[PDB]
């Protein structure tokens, strides 16, 4: 609700999408590059 | 593919004969157009000292440090 | 196909043009105490 | 089968650089500590924090460039880019000295992520994890100097800046103000570093000089196939050599190579304990029996009291320009000079 | 292998050994707690560091009631 | 055939003697804390708790008894100074003697639990081999620690059934053991709020009660039982150590930076109360309001307590001591007697000169007299030849206000130089250096020593996390690896 | 009592590791004495 | 001076009068002993990692080596595949002879070069001197880290042998 | 593919060397 | 003036741990002479 | 009185160096 | 005022002879465990 508290939760959301776009890209490519049995 | 088989190939040097000078000159123009002094806030040789401020500028506050550097970089 | 020693020659003298350029500007320009 | 198994099989695949699970912590954080240092020594100045020049834009070479510690007014703030000090601006973040904590924090999570890399590869190859335990040595020097030393002090300002000559003043700042060389924890650390360099110079030069003839060529590097079961140097000869030169010698290759692990690493752990004791200013500054005697007897001089007068010169002469935030204005007549210097 | 009277009471607490819940179980419930406890430690550190300012929370030596 | 560094691994496959050993470490820890506190009562002197508190006399474990509510002793003295007729059982001597009696009984129980190692409780009823059900042992032992956390915060701290926490004011003058009502808001995470400590152990005790209710009933998954190796007992030790140095950076952190759980009336002031001038600005503030209420100057400085000026002294900074010098801080310069007063330096022009104060870094510091705007006006010159700012030229006179030098004025250069040197060390005190053979160099407070041990410990236990942790995961290959 | 423990082992220290541990203590005694006497 | 505190009287006075830290031969031997203690503990760990099972878990690890045996006591292919994945493949010595030569090269070359740093600074060919090297366009001296290092050297220079000097320049 | 592995390290390096050669010719 | 508790620190810091390491060697050689069965086992 | 301890530590260190060189456990093949 | 060489007399008069008598007992039990041949001889 302050300047400092509102900016921190926005960084927490921004810290979620940085983990997110790495994770979402990693699941999709792990489907295509599976190893033959 | 082996690494030494890549750089001896011609098709390698076809691509990277354009990309290296187009990227080295962009690193030249990043400096000569005076752009790097404004992104990173580094002083030019003209502007270490000013006419008013003749001492060494320092930050002297925890929380208004952004406002104090708005003071010391206008003049 | 290019011989590999030609590649290390041209890139190797390219580094010398980069390094000796850096020892040039120790005696000219900024940081030269002129 | 499941979703976890496909991700586990993809990361551990044989490829150019082994990624693994630990590469998600190493490769983002190590890339930004290294790139934060190359940017901060090239572009970002120290004109507002220290009142110096520490960039390549400002004429400094490789030696006199650094990523510098922030101001003393910042205190121990983490200096987040979105924080109360920088407030989202990139340019004011760099001028306060925000890249230094950016390098040190993402660097501290690189050394976490690199030591986890050494546990993960050892489990896949199937070996004992002594590389990950010997690398804990250098973790104890990064943490207890770049992190635990400015925390005990007044701010991040008293930390080593990430530059070549900026480490060099930190070596000189720690003698005059702390008497660091007198500390027995450095003395046990020099014994491990000069002792560790000793062991690889001997074991390098004794293996290479008791080699067997495995070929007719004069070059002995050619005569070793890696998958051979015969040992490549005579251990009995090398024992017989040093038992007569030095008097005592290793008779155990398993004990020898373990001893080459213990000696360098312990010198980084014992020296790391002392630098935690200098965050608290618990320094080994004086021998009081030497100091009480030199006060009462103005003729008693040792080499030890000669080092205190060298430290008054470090505490007085550099501290004017060292700490511009405190505004030390010394007169010319208080600075301790010698005779005619 | 010596039956004691206190050993007879506590015996059903040790009688199970190595029974597991088959599958992944309550592992995704745990990670949501661990993601939450990671955010909790970040917040109370930044309160303490004065890098997260909360209104009517001042990190300074306060007058405890005497 | 065990090496000397593996002698205590005979207890790996023996739960019955795992307890007898863990009871013997307990009988030595408890016997230490009893015999340390008996040693401290032979050394403590409750003559003047204002200028000789317990943190000057090097008392280490004694500020941990008075933190949780022990002020009286069987001698009749108290740390609060109020006399008592009877402290009952729980005094300083009662606690010290009860940690000894607890040590003697954990000693005798460890003789039992070592001899009678073969109990049916530790056998597996399905295989017969000695096993410990580590998931349910964790459920029991976490449910107990939920009760002792919630029981502590609700009853000992809040004063429902207990004395409470030592609290204090902002400036270390008044302090007493009192019940503390919890603060549940965001103000609870202010660590200088003592209500946050009560709110913590009440809240987090409930989370520890109902996590033991979880970790009793629900069995581990098949994946996590194999991945974290929960059949092995060393995965308990690998991760218990991680939960122990993590706790030791916190306590060494909040001791060093200060918290409500570390009052400056018990452990001494922090170094950040010298660097920011936390007591210099406060002593002036109680004089700026006194002079504004129509007073003479010497009557304004006489209202200042001797305790408040005693914190404004560089010898009470924990960042001034050394490592291999030993003993209490009273070994430093002697037991303080009285406050000599507040010297005010004025030149022949009449302006006010303040002595520049020594920072915590400098062992030696040149005496410099500075006026209000930062201009160097006087000093004591090293080189006396070309002197331009000496006290003889400037003619600095000293004026005391308050203390035992209340109205006095010294005007000559021999006497002003003696008070200019001792005024850069904070306030000015009269000490007694002949009782303890005080040599003349500063020592450290128990705030400084606690931060030393428990942060050099926590760095060593980080290596134990990597040793015992990598020993758990890699268990099949510690005789060596196979060549195939 | 109960039965004999099957976890009885033996402790070893060869003549080599004696001289390491003796020299370890005396060199730490040489190093840290000067600071303790102060 | 043949002592311990006399060594640090020697090192500090040598710093003020010769500026050894900026001299590139002390730089080439700090790299010799930091590198030397690296490759010591890096080689000593990869042998101890890849030891072959010859003992039990009760006795010592070291007793799986009988003295004078002819069998190799560690899987060298194992430690090559580890370091071949820890950095990358081509940075690993499969040759144990060229590996045990690089352990002898790096420190010894680093201390030959360093000991000819003291030698060339015995004849007053000092290290680098970047004092007052960065100036603005006005010409005022902008400080660097070498200027802060200079003020530490000026403190030791004006205080070493505080009575032996009579003339303004320490020629000796 | 390893084109993202090298060129995350080489595309910056040539860009900074384009700036370090330009700073040799900058004077006051 | 030196601290008189430092004599107790050093001379017990020498003797108590060094006499410990002697004991682990004497019982090592006694077990080796114990198994060997000749003239010294008893 | 103080230097007597330092001398005893030094010559006591040189004793165990003497015994380690000459009374060493001589390693033997087979 | 007490004699400060008496701490060294007593605490070495305790420890040095008492640690001696412990050693003769430990090597006694090691020889008995040495001959016995089971689980502890090595
Ligand atoms: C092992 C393997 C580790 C693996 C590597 C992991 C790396 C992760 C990086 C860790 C991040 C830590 C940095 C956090 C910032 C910091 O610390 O920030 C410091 C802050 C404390 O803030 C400081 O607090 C001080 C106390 O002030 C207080 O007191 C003053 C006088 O009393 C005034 O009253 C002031 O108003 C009041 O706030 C001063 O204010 C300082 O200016 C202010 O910066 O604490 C905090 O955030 C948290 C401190 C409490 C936690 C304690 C643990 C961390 C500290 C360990 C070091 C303890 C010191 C021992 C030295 C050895
Ligand atoms: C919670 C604490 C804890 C516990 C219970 C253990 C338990 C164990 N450790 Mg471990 N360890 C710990 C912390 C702990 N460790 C830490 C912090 C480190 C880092 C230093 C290590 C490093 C370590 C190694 C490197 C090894 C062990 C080993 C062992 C096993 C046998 C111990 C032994 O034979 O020593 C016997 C010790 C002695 C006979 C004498 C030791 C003398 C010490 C060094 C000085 C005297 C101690 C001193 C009085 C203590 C003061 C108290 C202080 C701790 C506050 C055992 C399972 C061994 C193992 O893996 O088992 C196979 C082993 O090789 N540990
Ligand atoms: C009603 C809600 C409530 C309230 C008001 C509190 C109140 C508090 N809690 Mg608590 N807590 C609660 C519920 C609550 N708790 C619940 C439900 C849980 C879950 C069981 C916890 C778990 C918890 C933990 C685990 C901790 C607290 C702490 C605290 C204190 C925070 C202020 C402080 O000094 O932290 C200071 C802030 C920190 C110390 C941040 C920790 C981050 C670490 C130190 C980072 C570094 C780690 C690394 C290994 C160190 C080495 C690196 C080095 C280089 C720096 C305060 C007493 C902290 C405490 O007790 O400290 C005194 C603490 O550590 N709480
Ligand atoms: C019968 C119980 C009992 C009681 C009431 C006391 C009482 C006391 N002891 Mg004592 N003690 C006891 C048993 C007891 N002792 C035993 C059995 C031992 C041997 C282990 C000791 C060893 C001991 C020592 C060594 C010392 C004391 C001290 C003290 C005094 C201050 C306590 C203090 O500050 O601790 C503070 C306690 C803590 C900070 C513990 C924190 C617990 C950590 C943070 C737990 C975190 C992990 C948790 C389990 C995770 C799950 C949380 C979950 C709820 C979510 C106090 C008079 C001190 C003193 O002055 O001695 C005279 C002192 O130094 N005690
Ligand atoms: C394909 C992938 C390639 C991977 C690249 C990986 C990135 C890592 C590269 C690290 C380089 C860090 C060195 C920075 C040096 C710099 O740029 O100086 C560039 C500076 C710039 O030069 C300065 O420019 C200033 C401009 O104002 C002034 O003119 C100064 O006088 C002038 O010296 O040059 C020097 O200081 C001259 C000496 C250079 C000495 C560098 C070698 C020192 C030894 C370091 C070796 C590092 C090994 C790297 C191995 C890879
Ligand atoms: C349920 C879990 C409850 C939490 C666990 C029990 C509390 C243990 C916490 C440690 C004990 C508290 C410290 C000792 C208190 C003390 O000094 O007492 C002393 C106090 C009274 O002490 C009086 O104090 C006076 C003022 O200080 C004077 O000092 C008097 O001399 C002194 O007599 O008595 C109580 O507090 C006793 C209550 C403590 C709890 C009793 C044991 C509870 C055991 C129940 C668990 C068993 C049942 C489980 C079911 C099976
Ligand atoms: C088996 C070995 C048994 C010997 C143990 C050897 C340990 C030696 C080191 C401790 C003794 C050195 C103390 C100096 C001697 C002296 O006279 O002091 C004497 C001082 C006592 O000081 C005396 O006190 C008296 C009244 O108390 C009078 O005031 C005397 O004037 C004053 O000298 O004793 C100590 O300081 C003992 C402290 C021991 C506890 C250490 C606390 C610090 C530990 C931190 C742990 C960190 C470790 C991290 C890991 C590294
Ligand atoms: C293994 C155990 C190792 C410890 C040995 C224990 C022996 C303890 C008894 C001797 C020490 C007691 C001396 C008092 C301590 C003290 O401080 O003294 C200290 C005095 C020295 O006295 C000091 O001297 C200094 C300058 O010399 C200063 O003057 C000091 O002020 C003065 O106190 O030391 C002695 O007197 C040691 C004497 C030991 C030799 C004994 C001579 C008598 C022997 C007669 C033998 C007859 C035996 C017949 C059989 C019975
Ligand atoms: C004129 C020249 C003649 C030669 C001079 C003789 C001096 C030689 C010094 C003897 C070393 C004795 C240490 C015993 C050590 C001991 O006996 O070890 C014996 C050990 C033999 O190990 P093994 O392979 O027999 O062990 C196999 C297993 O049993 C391991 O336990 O040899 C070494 O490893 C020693 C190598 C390092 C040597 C360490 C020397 C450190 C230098 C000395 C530091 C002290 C100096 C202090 C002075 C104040
Ligand atoms: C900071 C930051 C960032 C960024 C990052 C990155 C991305 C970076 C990168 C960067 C990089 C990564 C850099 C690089 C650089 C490089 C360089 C610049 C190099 C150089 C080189 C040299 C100079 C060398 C030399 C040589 C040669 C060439 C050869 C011979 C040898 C020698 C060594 C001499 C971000 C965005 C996140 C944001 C935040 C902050
Ligand atoms: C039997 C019995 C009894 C008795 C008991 C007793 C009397 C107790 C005591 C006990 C004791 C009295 C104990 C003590 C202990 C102590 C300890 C255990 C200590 C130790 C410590 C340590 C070892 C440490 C170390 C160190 C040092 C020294 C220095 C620095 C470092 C360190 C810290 C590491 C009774 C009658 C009650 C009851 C019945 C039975
Ligand atoms: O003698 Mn020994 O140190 Ca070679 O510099 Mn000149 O001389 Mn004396 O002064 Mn500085
Ligand atoms: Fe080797």
């Amino acid at each position: 609700m302050t300047a400092s508290l509102s900016n921190f939760i926005a960084s927490l959301i921004a810290g979620g999408v940085v983990v997110g776009v790495i994770a979402i890209a990693l699941i999709v490519i792990s489907k295509s590059d599976r190893i033959l049995r | 593919r082996p690494f030494s088989d890549i750089i001896t190939s011609v098709r390698y040097w076809i691509i990277h004969s354009i990309t290296i000078p187009s990227l080295f000159v962009s690193g030249w123009l990043f400096i000569s157009t005076g752009l790097a002094y404004d992104v990173f806030g580094t002083p030019r040789p003209n502007e270490y000292f000013t006419q008013d401020r003749q001492q060494v500028p320092l930050v002297n506050d925890r929380f208004s440090a952004k406002q104090e550097l708005e003071d010391l970089t206008k003049g | 196909r290019i011989p590999l020693w030609l590649v290390g020659l041209v890139g190797g003298l390219a580094v010398i043009t980069m390094l000796s350029l850096f020892f040039y500007g120790s005696y000219s320009g900024l940081g030269s105490s002129l | 089968r499941g979703l976890f198994d496909l991700v586990d099989d993809w990361l551990k695949k044989d490829r150019f650089v082994f990624v693994g699970w630990s590469g998600l912590l190493l490769f983002p954080t190590a890339y930004l500590a290294a790139g934060g240092w190359m940017t901060g020594t090239t572009f970002v100045t120290s004109w507002y924090t220290h009142g110096l020049a520490s960039s390549y834009l400002e004429g400094c070479n490789f030696l006199t460039a650094a990523v510098s510690t922030p101001a003393n007014s910042v205190g121990h703030s983490l200096l987040l880019l979105w924080g109360p000090e920088a407030q989202g601006d990139f340019t004011r973040w760099c001028q306060i000295g925000g890249l230094w904590t950016f390098v040190a924090l993402h660097g501290a999570f690189g050394l976490i992520g690199f030591c986890l890399r050494q546990f993960e590869i050892a489990r896949l190859v199937g070996i004992r994890p002594y590389n990950a335990i010997a690398f804990s040595g250098p973790i104890a020097v990064f943490v207890s100097v770049f992190l635990l030393y400015p925390l005990g002090q007044a701010s991040w300002f008293f930390a080593p800046s990430f530059g070549v000559a900026a480490i060099f003043r930190f070596l000189l700042f720690l003698q005059g103000f702390h008497n660091w060389t007198l500390n027995p924890f450095h003395m046990m650390g020099v014994a491990g570093i000069l002792g560790g360099a000793l062991l690889c110079a001997i074991h390098g030069a004794t293996v290479e000089n008791t080699l067997f003839e495995d070929g007719d060529a004069a070059n002995t590097f050619r005569a070793f196939t890696p998958t051979q079961s015969e040992e490549t140097y005579s251990m009995v000869t090398a024992n017989r050599f040093w038992s007569q030169i030095f008097g005592v010698a290793f008779s155990n290759k398993r004990w020898l190579h373990f001893f080459m692990l213990f000696v360098p690493v312990t010198g980084l752990w014992t020296s790391s304990i002392g630098i935690v004791g200098l965050a608290l200013n618990l320094r080994a500054y004086d021998f009081v029996s030497q100091e009480l005697r030199a006060a009462e007897d103005p003729e008693f001089e040792t080499f030890y009291t000669k080092n205190h007068l060298l430290d008054e010169g470090i505490r007085a002469w550099m501290a004017a320009q060292d700490q511009p935030h405190e505004n030390f204005v010394f007169p010319e007549e208080v600075l301790p000079r010698g005779n005619a210097l | 292998a010596l039956r004691t009277r206190l050993g007879e009471i506590l015996r059903p607490l040790n009688a199970e050994y190595g029974k597991v819940a088959p599958g992944w179980g309550t592992t995704p419930i745990m990670g949501i707690v661990m993601l939450a406890f990671l955010i909790f430690l970040v917040i109370i550190l930044q309160i303490y560091n004065s890098s997260l300012i909360i209104e009517n929370v001042d990190v300074d030596w306060a007058n405890g009631i005497v | 055939a065990l090496p000397w560094y593996r002698v205590h691994t005979v207890v790996l496959n023996d739960p019955g003697r795992l307890i007898a050993v863990h009871l013997m470490h307990t009988a030595l820890v408890a016997g230490w804390a009893g015999s340390m506190a008996l040693y401290e009562l032979a050394v403590f002197d409750p003559s003047d708790p204002v200028l000789n508190p317990m943190w000057r006399q090097g008392m280490f474990v004694m500020p941990f008894m008075t933190r949780l509510g022990i002020t009286d002793s069987w001698g009749g003295w108290s740390i609060t100074g109020e006399s008592v007729s009877n402290p009952g059982i729980w005094s300083f001597e009662g606690v010290a003697l009860s940690h000894i009696i607890l040590s003697g009984m954990c000693f005798l129980a460890a003789i039992w639990h070592w001899v009678y190692w073969d109990l049916e409780l530790f056998r597996d009823p399905r295989t017969g081999e000695p096993a410990l059900d580590l998931p349910k042992i964790f459920g029991i032992h976490l449910f107990l620690s939920g009760l002792l956390c919630f029981g502590f915060g609700a009853f000992h701290v809040t004063g429902l059934f207990g004395p409470g926490i030592w609290v204090s004011d902002a400036y270390g003058i008044t302090g007493k053991v009192q019940p503390v009502a919890p603060a549940w808001g965001a103000d609870g995470f202010n660590p200088f709020n003592p209500g946050g400590i009560a709110a913590h152990h009440i809240a987090a005790g409930i989370f520890g009660i109902f996590a033991g209710i979880f970790h009793l009933t629900v069995r581990p998954p098949q994946r996590l039982y194999r991945a974290l190796r929960m059949g092995n007992i060393e995965t308990v030790l690998s991760s218990s150590i991680s939960a122990v140095f993590f706790a030791a950076f916190v306590t060494s952190g909040t001791m060093w930076y200060g918290a409500a759980a570390t009052p400056i009336e018990l452990f001494g002031p922090t170094r950040y109360q010298w660097d920011s001038g936390y007591f210099q600005q406060e002593i002036e503030r109680q004089v700026e309001t006194s002079v504004s209420e129509g007073l003479s100057e010497s009557q304004a400085w006489s209202r200042i307590p001797d305790k408040l000026a005693f914190y404004d002294y560089i010898g009470n900074n924990p960042a001034k001591g050394g490592l291999f010098r030993a003993g209490p801080m009273n070994k430093g310069d002697g037991i303080a007697e009285a406050w000599l007063g507040h010297p005010i330096f004025r030149d022949k022009e009449g302006r006010e000169l303040t002595v520049r104060r020594m920072p915590a870094f400098f062992e030696t510091f040149p005496v410099i007299l500075v006026d209000k705007d930062g201009i160097i006006r006087a000093d004591i010159p090293f080189r006396r030849a070309e002197s331009k700012y000496s006290i003889e030229q400037v003619g600095v006179t000293v004026d005391f206000y308050g203390g035992k030098l209340n109205g006095q004025t010294f005007k000559d250069a021999p006497t002003v130089k003696k008070f200019a040197r001792k005024a850069q060390l904070g306030e000015v005190f009269e000490f007694d250096r002949t009782s303890l053979e005080s040599d003349g160099v500063f020592r450290s407070s128990p705030r400084g020593w606690y931060t030393y041990g428990h942060a050099n410990f926590a760095l060593l236990f980080f290596f134990g996390h990597l040793w015992h942790g990598g020993r758990t995961i890699f268990r099949d290959v510690f005789t060596g690896i196979g060549a195939e | 009592m109960t039965g004999p423990n099957p976890n009885k082992q033996a402790v070893e220290l060869n003549r080599t590791s004696l001289y390491w541990g003796l020299l370890l203590i005396f060199v730490l005694a040489v190093l840290f004495s000067s600071y303790f006497f102060n | 001076p043949l002592g311990i505190s006399g060594t640090f009287n020697f090192m500090l006075v040598f710093q003020a009068e010769h500026n050894i830290l900026m001299h590139p031969f002390h730089m080439a031997g700090v790299a010799g002993v930091f590198g030397g203690s690296l490759f010591s503990a890096m080689h000593g760990s990869l042998v101890t990692s890849s030891l072959i099972r010859e003992t039990t878990e009760n006795e010592s690890t070291n007793y799986g080596y009988k003295f004078g045996q002819e069998e190799e006591t560690y899987n060298i292919v194992a430690a090559h595949g580890y370091f071949g994945r820890l950095i990358f493949q081509y940075a690993s010595f499969n040759n144990s002879r060229a590996l045990h030569f690089f352990l002898a090269l790096w420190p010894v070359v680093g201390i030959w070069i360093t000991s000819m740093g003291i030698s060339t600074m015995a004849f007053n060919l000092n290290g680098f001197n970047f004092n007052q090297s960065v100036v603005d366009s006005q010409g005022r001296v902008i400080n660097t880290w070498a200027d802060i290092l200079n003020r530490a050297n000026l403190g030791i220079e004006v205080m070493h042998e505080r009575n032996a000097h009579n003339f303004p320049l320490d020629l000796a | 593919f390893r084109w993202l592995a090298i060129h995350g390290l080489a595309i910056p390096t040539v860009f900074f060397l384009g700036g370090i050669t330009a700073m040799q010719f900058i004077q006051r | 003036e030196v601290q008189f508790g430092a004599y107790l620190a050093v001379l017990l810091g020498t003797f108590l741990p060094a006499l410990f390491l002697v004991n682990l060697f004497i019982q090592t050689e006694a077990r080796k002479a114990g198994k060997a069965g000749g003239q010294d086992s008893d | 009185m103080e230097a007597l301890v330092y001398t005893f530590l030094l010559i006591g260190t040189l004793m165990v160096i003497f015994f380690a060189v000459f009374f060493r456990e001589t390693p033997r093949i087979l």
